[PDB]
């Protein structure tokens, strides 16, 4: 039923606002927590539990958490419009950040903050009568996010064991990039990851950006933008859990379906109707057109080419008017196409999920008004790419030892690095195995 | 002679909401429970699905268990939900997961106890117990792990008796999970077993009717569940009315099953055609007879040409005349005589009953015992085995903490039926 | 058990208005339709008077 | 409209004729949304029929067997019962019962008031002239007029336990309306506003616009409306319940809020 | 980031969900007249054995084959009409003929006084229309009278 | 045939409240005193409970007693309070201290003479005197102490009459207080000697009816003490109304008590049912007697499964055939023989009543002397020895004035009693 949300650093933080600005407005929570009567219905509904719990008279408050290192992004909501909504011990902030440095985040400065954090959840949990699982938003490409992102997930994996964890992470571009110690801090950043995390869902700022030049017709996006369009996706998997469906989708049946061996967590997702509101008027959108949409490149929100490797498991969630015939009758379409690959070893490879809300409109917002939305997360073995090339980059940094020093000096052994990298070698090496076809006989 | 229904899963609920609709009608049940009917035949037999409470009102004999309470809530939101007894809704606090050995092994034991005590209240109620009736899909988590741990518990304690399912098994064109091959294995070695009978559906053949059939432009779970809930309905219609020539499950049973393993059941019912159409045809028997033996109106994806007719049943409902039925089944065993195993002198058995379903003239269910079930469970193999050559998953199964060899044996008891099956195919007098 | 009581009184209720504003939409687009013939066809023979 | 006659076009037309013809024709009881809507709305323009109610007494005394209403002095509004809303209960049928603000005398909100033919073993009888007339300390039953149903209702109660609670805060006793009647448990008494005067205008005639404390008989609990807010068929209404309601909880014997009043509204002069 | 200001912007914020209605089961079965099904309940054993001595007609076969009708014993439906008439669900109202020796409903003055001043005129102008108030029978006092019986 | 009853502390003040609130309720009585009743059957036995004052009015024969007077003021105070007769309100002016030494033998002598003083005018006003009914817990102070006190004084002075004590006993899970065990054990040693037969009751045991059978989502005090009142004013009923098979207390102890020092019994009431779910199903002997003899449905926290039966009483009220209770009797006694002793050809009296509880077609009210009631006094005894062995609390006892004897023989009497039953429980027909 529940579920508690966990923002990390500054990328985690302002997703989160656009996050919770969508769940607000879903619900009807007014920004200062209230909810306005009905007086069609007789009686309210139980729909916000999953993200929010009631006081005795009635206001609102989210089942979240934002930790940060610097206080200023933290101040900004703090300050801002929603500043009544949050309880003021949920926005928890340090003094000063981690400077880009994951050691400085693991082990010098994470370690003072990690366990106010570790109380919060808690006592978060124990307002709880049927919890599901965790999920975590932050990026690796910082200090903070990585280090005290790793830390807290191997302190609550060890205090509450098998619930479940679900991951939205910012990895660094292809291409574009901020700054220069972004391989170490993504490499040790994943290092971690692999062993404390059950689904990764991997997002790439380049792509988000080509989306919203090609569909929408924005010469100039902001971060704003991309917070909206993720926002919008965590509330198509979510939706399953909180509104009337055919064909409902436990979060415990993501991590049934998605994945097969317990290092192979890795995942892909893109989102169809990206679409303005000018466009969206001199055409139909069929349940067909968007199912196509999906399984094209420019419709996935990380820079990855699907076409160059094998789909393991895919699952599909569709909301709005859609019938389950029609969802039926495109992935038998799907299914008949030639550039569509899938590892002999997983014969039935589709989960369906049909939910009847259709996506909510935000009264800022760039994308136009739908009757229906598809959402896939996918496991591929194409996902390889991305770690091939970090792990190429920091080998070229590592080679001389560019800015050890630094990371050496706030209290990591040299070793660990290359401990490392043997395990990001390792996990290469197992999408190597695992996607090794044996269809060939003798 | 009392049924005892279990509704196991969202398909079996949803399913069972509907049949009970139904029943319901057909004996003039008030969505409030009370009896309104207006005449003695419908209440005669009442006591077969119903039991009595006091001052009129009836209550139905029916367990429903789920592991999330969110169908259970459905059903009693829905129209006829308020008379079902609100003690016989049992749930638990979280989800099956698709996975066999969790539904089967951890948060099965925890109900099971509670859900026996149900099934051994009603079951001791009754003053002379008829055969148990179990809907559920075997694609599922709960339906399949509960379902089949509920069985062999039941077939513990009342091994006299007949157990009967009615089971959904996924569709060989598009999955609905990834998963689906180890919880259709476990689940028809566990059936094998331990079920007397067992009628199984698929949902690519219900579109199909209401596709070609009714011509429907868009159909809906609700229309696929009336269909289901139509045939099941029918086949024990024989036990609660008079007829000309009375029939009853065990007598289906010896009749159908020429070998205790040889248990699963091909489906069929007559009177459909769409709207525009069904002022230009009148119902008559040798109508219903042709539309009985299409496979467009066989609701499983095996089509019969494949195969051989070991065994056959037609129940008819209606006033009608015994030489029309006598006539037509000696006319299609002799036309077609290539298609029904030799070695049976006679293969279908015919019951005719009085009283029709409200609205039709005439009706007749099929159940049909045919070698070319024997595909689908080659497919489901196939599948498996593809899947556990590289032991696909598998650690959430044997995380929960079940042993490899159940899913070596459950392959080998699907592998030798499969084999039985042919075998009986080409089996020859010689 | 009140809280279950709730959800399904909630669920009846919001069903039986679903259906009456479907039932209202279909008959409001038909009233429309023949408002539109009937105006255009008093347009036509105004014209030729 | 027809649209183009492409695909299956044809027996959709036939459908949705046969399915209309269904639907205008037959009456599928509850199942039709559009019938019991229509009937709603019949019922609320039904219980909402004006009624004649009496004009004051020459005397200025609360008399029987005339239309009165009820006003509560906290919620200030009217007594009400909607007949709809009942359920049948192993001591016989229970309708649920409010109060809501109104335009006028309605057949929901009109009242008369019958003499109970037992006192409490100490009663000092009234004078003969004064049999109509209503005095403290006298029980007296609380009945809907006759054009409303066949059958006469009476205001009840029933003891708090573990299977009896209120409609809505479920923390005080139970106020219904039944057709039983002349039972033990239809018995009220009136008492006199003033606490500490209260036992020496007992067994004394009531003035017309007297402000009053209902007292259920049998119990021993006055009569009560919260702020509780409920929806109908009619819209939001309060909740009615027997109860003392105290400013300081751990005192629950003691003055009582603006929530245990009533009063009786005659027609205008 | 500013906030929504007004009700109405939030509440058209949301769009409606989508509802599909289930076909009904006359529309996939039925094949009489849509709106006037026959009923059929009778048996071939009812319908060939009559007293044909005693004067209820006799039927040919083709009659028997093609009859529609009702079934002619309804005994036990008639004892259940009858006391979910004296409950209450009854359609015929069975009961209010008669009241019992010591289960009296309403006091005697309610009748005598205020109880004969009903104006005919004026309630049959409220009960116009397509909502009739149901009858409520005093079934409490009924069985407070059986309870207290040796 | 009048029954004196006596209240004495907050939970014996409490619970006789409630009772006296349903007694007046079920003979009509106004709380002015006034019969409103409408049969002669309920009028015609109001002496056995009633006294009548002149004009009309009923009047309590109850004497309340307390050593602090703020429940008795409370009560006084309450809805019904005026009922009771003022000169019955017997007050202190300093409390018990939850004190078991200090309640007997300090603050107690000051009051026992005005307490025997009334307690006597109520007998010997009375023209045939039928046993004495005291109200009390084991667990506090005043009421254990003062009570037994009192016990002792009417047993010299009435030796010929019954004593017959309700008790309630602390829960296995939660305790109300620290000293619990003192007080326990010295109150279970005056009984053992001075009463006739006495009930026990565990709060923990009506939280488990409350949630369990009753579904309640908050219960309260009002609840536990209308569950309790039910029962108590059950065991009497056929005392004070006519019935094919009457029954009367000192019958029931001359057929429960087969050897002398056995006296202490548990107790149920069977037609428990949540208000949601009664609408479903009517009443029957089959029913009743299931539930009824279902550790479900039962006071205590020990199980009859542990233990067997030496003897039972079972209650029915209602217009009933007696074949039905004859054949379920011997039923029950035959499918479940291994927890029933064997030297007793049959172990179960029953008693039949015309006149039900309001609202209920059918009730029962079960008395069980079971040997499992060992298990509470051995963990008593337990808790006591770990307290006693390190002087735990010991000074305020001493202080007041005990001998340290006492405490070893209390126990070793209590010990004897536990063994008595062990040997009754393990005896054999030889
Ligand atoms: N999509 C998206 N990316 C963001 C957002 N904010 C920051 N990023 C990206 O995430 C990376 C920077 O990570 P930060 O969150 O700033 O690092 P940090 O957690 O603050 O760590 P410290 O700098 O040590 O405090 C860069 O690649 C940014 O482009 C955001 O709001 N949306
Ligand atoms: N025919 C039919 N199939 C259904 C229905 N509901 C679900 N299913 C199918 O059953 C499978 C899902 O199983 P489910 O009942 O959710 O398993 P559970 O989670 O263990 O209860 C899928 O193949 C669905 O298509 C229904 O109402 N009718
Ligand atoms: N069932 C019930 N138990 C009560 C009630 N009042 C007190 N108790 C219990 O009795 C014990 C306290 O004893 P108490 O009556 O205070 O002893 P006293 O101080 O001598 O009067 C505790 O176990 C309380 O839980 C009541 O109204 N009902
Ligand atoms: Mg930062």
């Amino acid at each position: 039923r529940e579920a508690i949300c966990i923002h990390i650093g500054q990328a985690g933080c302002q997703v989160g606002n656009a996050c919770w600005e969508l769940f607000c407005l879903e619900h009807g929570i007014q920004p200062d927590g209230a909810m306005p009567s009905d007086k069609t219905i007789g009686v309210e509904d139980d729909a916000f539990n999953t993200f929010f719990s009631e006081t005795g008279a009635g206001k609102h408050v989210p089942r979240a958490v934002f930790l940060d290192l610097e206080p200023t992004v933290v101040d900004e909501v703090r300050t801002g419009t929603y500043r009544q909504l949050f309880h003021p011990e949920q926005l928890i902030s340090g003094k000063e950040d981690a400077a880009n440095n994951y050691a400085r985040g693991h082990y010098t400065i994470g370690k003072e903050i990690v366990d106010l954090c570790l109380d919060r959840i808690r006592k978060l949990a124990d307002n709880c009568t049927g919890l599901q699982g965790f999920l975590v938003y932050h990026a690796v490409g910082g200090g903070t996010g990585s280090g005290l992102g790793a830390l807290l997930l191997e302190r609550l994996s060890v205090d509450y064991g098998k619930k479940s964890k679900l991951g939205y992470t910012v990895y660094p571009s292809p291409q574009v990039s901020t700054a220069v110690v972004e391989p170490y801090n993504s490499v040790l950043s994943t290092h971690s990851l692999l062993e404390h995390t059950d689904v990764a869902a991997m997002l790439d700022n380049e792509a988000i950006y080509d989306l919203t030049r090609r569909n929408l017709d924005i010469e100039r996006p902001t971060y704003t933008n991309l917070n909206r369009l993720i926002g919008q996706v965590v509330s198509s998997l979510t939706a399953s859990l909180r509104f009337d469906g055919a064909l409902n989708v436990d979060l415990t049946e993501f991590q049934t379906n998605l994945v097969p061996y317990p290092r192979i967590h890795f995942v892909l997702t893109s989102y169809a109707p990206v679409i303005s509101a000018e466009k969206a008027y001199h055409e139909q959108l069929s349940v067909s057109e968007i199912s196509n949409a999906v399984f094209e490149p420019a419709s996935m929100m990380t820079k990855c080419d699907p076409r160059h490797g094998k789909y393991m498991a895919c699952c599909l969630m569709y909301r709005g008017d859609v019938v389950p015939k029609d969802v039926n009758a495109a992935v038998a379409t799907i299914k008949t196409k030639r550039t569509i690959q899938f590892v002999d070893w997983s014969p039935t490879g589709f989960k369906c999920g049909i939910n009847y809300q259709p996506p909510t409109v935000v009264p800022g917002g760039d994308l136009a008004k739908v009757q229906r939305a598809v959402c896939m997360i996918a496991n591929s073995t194409a996902i390889a790419e991305v770690f091939a090339r970090i792990d190429h980059k920091f080998d070229l940094m590592y080679s001389k030892r560019a800015f050890v020093h630094w990371y050496v000096g706030e209290g990591m052994e040299e070793g660990e690095f290359s401990e490392a990298r043997e395990d990001l070698a390792a996990l290469e090496k197992d999408y190597e195995e695992v996607g090794a076809e044996s269809a060939d006989m003798d | 002679r009392e049924i005892v229904c279990v509704q196991a899963g969202q398909c079996g609920n949803q399913i069972g909401s509907k049949f009970w609709e139904v029943i319901s009608d057909e004996h003039g049940v008030d969505p409030t429970g009370t009896y309104q009917g207006d005449s003695d035949l419908q209440l005669e037999r009442i006591n077969v699905y119903f039991d009595e409470a006091t001052g009129g009102r009836y209550v139905p004999r029916s367990v429903l268990i789920d592991l999330e309470p969110g169908t259970m809530d459905s059903v009693r939101a829905g129209p006829y939900g308020q008379i079902f007894r609100p003690d016989n809704f049992i749930f638990g606090q979280s989800g099956a997961g698709n996975n066999w050995a969790k539904g089967h092994y951890t948060e099965g034991a925890e109900l099971i106890d509670s859900v026996l005590d149900v099934c051994c209240k009603e079951a001791e109620s009754c003053d002379c117990l008829q055969g148990f009736q179990i809907c559920h899909s075997l694609g599922g988590g709960t339906g399949s792990g509960m379902g089949t741990l509920l069985i062999s518990k039941l077939r513990e304690q009342y091994p006299d008796r007949i157990m009967m399912t009615f089971s959904i098994i996924p569709s060989p064109k598009v999955s609905d999970t990834v998963v689906e091959p180890y919880n259709t294995t476990l689940s028809v070695h566990q059936l094998v077993e331990n079920s007397d009978e067992s009628m199984c559906i698929d949902n690519e053949a219900l579109y199909d009717i209401c596709f070609r059939t009714l011509k429907l432009t868009t159909p809906t779970f609700g229309d696929l569940n009336h269909l289901v809930s139509a045939v099941v309905s029918g086949v024990t219609c024989c036990l609660r009315f008079p007829g000309q020539l009375n029939s009853d499950l065990r007598k289906l049973a010896v009749n159908l099953v020429p070998f205790p393993r040889l248990h699963f059941f091909m489906m069929g019912f007559a009177p459909l055609t769409s709207r525009g159409s069904q002022q230009y045809r009148g119902l008559s028997v040798p109508e219903l007879t042709q539309q009985m033996f299409d496979a467009k109106n066989m609701m499983q994806a095996a089509d019969p040409r494949h195969g051989r007719y070991l065994t056959a049943s037609a129940l008819f409902r209606g006033r009608m005349s015994t030489k029309e039925v006598d006539e037509q089944m000696l006319n299609v065993q002799n036309k077609n005589s290539s298609y029904f195993i030799e070695w049976i002198p006679n293969n279908i058995k015919s019951s005719v009953c009085d009283i029709p379903p409200k609205g039709l003239k005439m009706a007749v269910t099929f159940i049909g015992n045919n070698t070319c079930i024997q595909e689908m469970f080659r497919r489901v193999g196939e599948q498996f085995t593809l899947m556990f050559r590289r032991k696909a998953f598998l650690h959430w199964y044997t995380g929960e903490g079940m042993d490899e060899m159940e899913f070596t044996e459950a392959e080998s008891n699907m592998n030798d039926l499969v084999s039985e099956y042919q075998q009986y195919q080409d089996a020859t007098i010689e | 058990m009140d809280a279950g009581d709730a959800r399904v009184e909630r669920l009846r209720r919001v069903n039986r208005y679903k259906a009456v504003q479907a039932e209202l939409a279909r008959e409001r687009e038909e009233a429309e339709f023949q408002a539109m013939r009937e105006r255009k066809i008093s347009a036509a023979a105004r014209d030729e008077a | 409209p027809r649209k183009a006659l492409l695909g299956n076009w044809f027996e959709e037309e036939a459908y949705m004729r046969d399915r209309k013809r269904l639907l205008d024709s037959c009456d599928r009881g509850v199942v039709d949304a559009a019938r019991e809507t229509q009937r709603i709305i019949a019922k609320v323009k039904h219980h909402n029929s004006a009624y004649p109610m009496a004009e004051p007494h020459e005397d200025g005394y609360l008399h029987f067997y005339a239309p009165l209403m009820l006003q509560n002095a906290a919620t200030l509004g009217f007594l009400s019962l909607d007949l709809e809303d009942r359920t049948l209960r192993p001591t016989g049928w229970h309708v649920a019962c409010s109060t809501a603000p109104a335009a006028g005398p309605a057949l929901r909100n009109c009242f008369v008031l019958v003499p109970a033919p037992t006192g409490p073993t100490d009663m000092i009888p009234a004078p003969p002239d004064e049999q109509d007339i209503v005095h403290y300390g006298q029980p007296f039953f609380i009945m809907t007029v006759p054009e409303l149903c066949d059958n006469p209702l009476s205001l009840l109660s029933e003891p708090k336990g573990p299977l009896s609670a209120s409609k809505v805060t479920g923390k005080h006793q139970d106020v219904f309306f039944s057709p039983d009647g002349a039972s033990a448990e239809a018995m009220w008494v009136a008492d006199f506003a003033n606490p500490d005067h209260r036992e020496d205008m007992r067994d004394l005639p009531i003035k017309a616009d007297a402000v009053l404390v209902i007292r259920h008989n049998h119990t021993n609990t006055p009569l009560a409306s919260s702020k509780a807010v409920f929806f109908n068929d009619f819209g939001p209404e309060n909740e009615v319940c027997c109860g003392r309601f105290v400013n300081n909880p751990g005192t629950p014997c003691g003055p009582m809020k603006d929530e245990n009043y009533w009063t009786f509204v005659h027609s205008e002069n | 980031f500013r906030g929504t200001k007004t009700d109405e912007e939030l509440a058209n914020a949301k769009p409606p969900s989508c509802f599909h209605e289930n076909a009904l089961p006359e529309l996939l079965f039925y094949h009489n007249e849509i709106t006037n099904p026959p009923k059929n309940l009778l048996t071939v054993n009812e319908l060939s054995y009559t007293n044909a001595k005693g004067g209820e007609e006799v039927n040919t076969l083709h009659d028997i084959l093609h009859k529609e009708g009702v079934s002619k014993k309804r005994d036990k439906t008639i004892a259940i009409r009858r006391e979910l008439g004296f409950i209450g669900y009854g359609a015929p109202h069975e009961g209010s003929l008669l009241a019992s020796k010591g289960a009296t409903a309403t006091p005697l003055d309610y009748t005598m006084r205020c109880g004969t001043t009903t104006d005919q005129n004026f309630l049959e102008s409220t009960r116009g229309g397509c909502y009739k108030p149901p009858v409520i029978p005093a079934i409490g006092r009924m069985q407070e009278k059986q309870r207290l019986l040796t």
